[PDB]
RNA sequence: AAGAACCUUACCAAAUCUUGACAUCCUUUGACAACUCUAGAGAUAGAGCCUAAAGUGACAGGUGGUGCAUGGUUGUCGUCAGCUCGUGUCGUGAGAUGUUGGGUUAAGUCCCGCAACGAGCGCAACCCUUAAGCUUAGUUGCCAUCAUUAAGUUGGGCACUCUAAGUUGACUGCCGGUGACAAACCGGAGGAAGGUGGGGAUGACGUCAAAUCAUCAUGCCCCUUAUGAUUUGGGCUACACACGUGCUACAAUGGACAAUACAAAGGGCAGCGAAACCGCGAGGUCAAGCAAUCCCAUAAAGUUGUUCUCAGUUCGGAUUGUAGUCUGCAACUCGACUACAUGAAGCUGGAAUCGCUAGUAAUCGUAGAUCAGCAUGCUACGGUGAAUACGU
């Protein structure tokens, strides 16, 4: 059961890439600055509702746009953190080309917002199935499918590793255009290093 | 084997001191300059006919 | 592309794996001038080759199948001839004067039952 | 300039081929466009470090997908 | 092992500082002991220099086994050609045809009447390979419509080939071909593409802990001036070798060693070579370019040595020891190359086992995932690549 859902070759007609820039010599350098600016925005995002990235630095228009779901206090009360982001990006290198924001329609479509309401109780080793049976029905009301509760070992609070087969729905992967979210994310809260086999789909 | 040498340049695995940082897209790894991802040979061709303000003569 | 060439000569089809560039023709993977039993015209064994103008521009490195003592000879020439047709369309128009497609309108008749050669018969046996 | 264009995937190189034609169009000089690059590569599998079934080194592929779009006569406004 | 010496040895006799080489803290202050010096084999540690270090206690560094208790599955019998589920259908209880009938490709299942219907992810493809003709480029690429043509081509983007750096036609679908009620896929001109282009990739749910504190998480474990640790008296190779594995010389239907004509996968600002430095060799060149090139090209056969002659002979990449390479400090008490000498047994072979299809299995050429001492095993594709089916 290594169902990884090869989306890499599945996307490319609707789901391109987050970073876009015309390069080949500045590619590695541009990619080096991409992760360099991602080491400060990830600590400022505080696990925000970010679906994709709008880093379109092609045609001399470099801008590290961050979705961050709905504009809350992340940008500051009236863009008060946008002026403080200048030095933030100025401390890294010398970019700071006015990063923009994007209003994400249907915020509960990624596997981050669904893991912040049904997988947020797993941090205190609590409900990991009762609350994991929910949200998929809410995702069905939105128009999509949702996530599928799954595990390979350490089932909730137990010293004995146990698997599962609670797949509420299937996942289409026989097509070469199928669009799948597949937003993987784990947290090490004094539990140990382990991998899960959770399956998601648009 | 230039395509295989231009592909494996910054491969990071168990040992990141195995990959050798050289000309990003061009060649001539030696007899140039490497520190801010810009080889003389490549930069010269990338600044051919005065492109990005980089290839100059002197003027103090 | 000049491999899998179809060339039949008096019941002697033979495929040829000719390669563009290298011209190392080694029939039976060795000498082809002291192999053919007879074949008096060893240099004139390739009539279309002269018009093809690719003598030293293709390496045979193939073989011969069936045929007779000298019937197996002059069969790879047509085998590479059909291979050159797929290798270049100019060859077809370059060999419009000759255009060798079929050169086996009959077979070999010898001892047979009833009739001498199933066509002729004995007539006034010389004394 | 005779410089290549190594992006990420196929559409990543497709959007980089049209974005380089836009920046080159800004400058007042001859600009190119589509660039023939016939597909040609290979693949192979081995082992990784820990446990991860087949297909060692979790990566897309060893494809050498690149480009060759650039400028011919670069001026002072060719930087943008 | 992402490769057994020594820094890594994380074994013990160990030393020596043992709230510690320690991984880390509030505290000061010579900020380091980089700088001289001390027990020095040495971190650790003591005035002095620009005037982590004095560190209690919070706290260490650590290889004895498992796994029949579970994880990441190292792998494994199996990637079986199959597992599936209500429903309609009913047991005193193990109850479903779930695919059901023409019947074709490489795709658990083409629709004669078949309790009627639905199983999900793999299985045809979806990931990958790619076009000979040519778009490209005509650039490190050779040339017909064009030659001063430096394999760093110095040209003319001079003429386009065999061309690289996104794929394409194509493949089932009528196909020439009739199943008899009945398609079709094979393959006929099919195009170079014998038909998923040729093809592969593919790890379906699993099973065995078989393996893993010494592959780690751990039900978690094993030392507490010693199992650590700055590291020497010193290590698992050198003695009878008990095996698998490392090439090997057993021969004249031929040996080591001449010059040597012709792809390579990959190696490289310190490193590759045309008569030259390096042509028996293990190496002591700075270095033209400095990576489509340039270097291996002093590679290879259909086109070549030599020579000693039913054998110890110029046939023996074993041991052994002064000694040159690789490392020489722990080899005094742990590896090797070919030689200044020693150069064994060895004439097709043990207990017992292993191996065979015209650009590839193999093979002249031949390759590393790489440790400060073992490259002598298959390991990359231009051409030597010569050979291909009584029998179901």
């Amino acid at each position: 059961g290594q169902k990884i859902n090869p989306i890499g070759l599945r996307v490319g007609i609707i789901r391109d890439w987050e970073a876009k820039w015309y390069a080949e010599k500045d590619f590695a350098s541009l990619l080096h600055e991409d992760l360099k600016i991602r080491k400060f925005i990830d600590n400022e995002l505080k696990e925000a509702s970010v679906s994709h990235v709008e880093i379109e630095r092609a045609a001399n228009r470099i801008n590290i746009a961050i979705h961050t779901g709905k504009p809350g206090m992340v940008i500051g009360k009236g863009g008060s953190e946008i002026e403080k982001l200048r030095n933030k990006l100025n401390a890294l290198t010398d970019k700071k080309v006015h990063i923009n924001v994007i209003e994400i329609k249907k915020v509960d479509l990624d596997a981050r917002l669904v893991a912040e309401n049904i997988a947020r109780q797993l941090e205190n080793r609590a409900s990991f199935r009762r609350v994991q049976k929910q949200a998929i029905t809410r995702a069905m009301k939105l128009g999509a499918k949702g996530i599928k509760t799954q595990v390979s070992g350490r089932l909730g609070g137990a010293d004995i590793a146990r698997a599962e087969q609670y797949s509420e729905g299937t996942v289409p992967l026989h097509t070469l255009r199928a669009d799948i979210d597949y937003a993987h994310a784990e947290a090490d809260t004094t539990y140990g290093k382990l991998g899960v086999k959770v399956w998601i789909y648009r | 084997a230039k395509t295989s040498m231009v592909a494996k340049q910054q491969k990071k695995q168990k040992y990141a001191v195995r990959e050798y940082t050289r000309c990003e897209r061009c060649g001539r790894p030696h007899s140039v300059y490497r520190k801010f991802k810009l080889c003389r040979i490549c930069f010269r061709e990338l600044a051919y006919k005065g492109q990005i303000p980089g290839v100059r003569k002197a003027s103090w | 592309v000049e491999y899998r060439g179809t060339g039949r000569r008096k019941n002697s089809v033979a495929r040829v794996r000719l390669v563009p560039g290298e011209g190392n023709i080694t029939v039976n993977n060795r000498d082809v001038r002291e192999y053919l039993p007879f074949e008096s015209l060893i240099l004139d064994l390739n009539q279309p080759f002269d018009v093809t103008e690719t003598k030293g521009n293709y390496d045979v490195l193939v073989n011969v199948h069936g045929g007779g003592f000298t019937g197996q000879a002059q069969a790879i020439r047509h085998g590479i001839a059909r291979a050159l047709l797929e290798a270049d369309p100019e060859y077809r128009g370059s060999l419009k004067r000759a255009g060798l497609l079929t050169r086996d309108p009959r077979m070999k008749e010898r001892k047979k039952p009833g009739l001498k050669a199933a066509r002729r018969s004995p007539q006034f046996s010389k004394r | 300039i005779r410089i290549r264009l190594k992006a990420y995937d196929h559409r990543v190189i497709d959007q980089s081929a049209e974005k380089i034609v836009e920046t080159a169009k800004r400058s007042g000089a001859d600009v190119s466009g589509p660039i023939p690059l016939p597909t040609e590569k290979s693949v192979y599998t081995i082992i990784r470090a820990v446990h991860k079934y087949k297909d060692s080194r979790e990566q897309f592929e060893q494809r050498t997908h690149k480009r060759l779009i650039d400028i011919v006569n670069p001026t002072p406004k060719t930087v943008d």
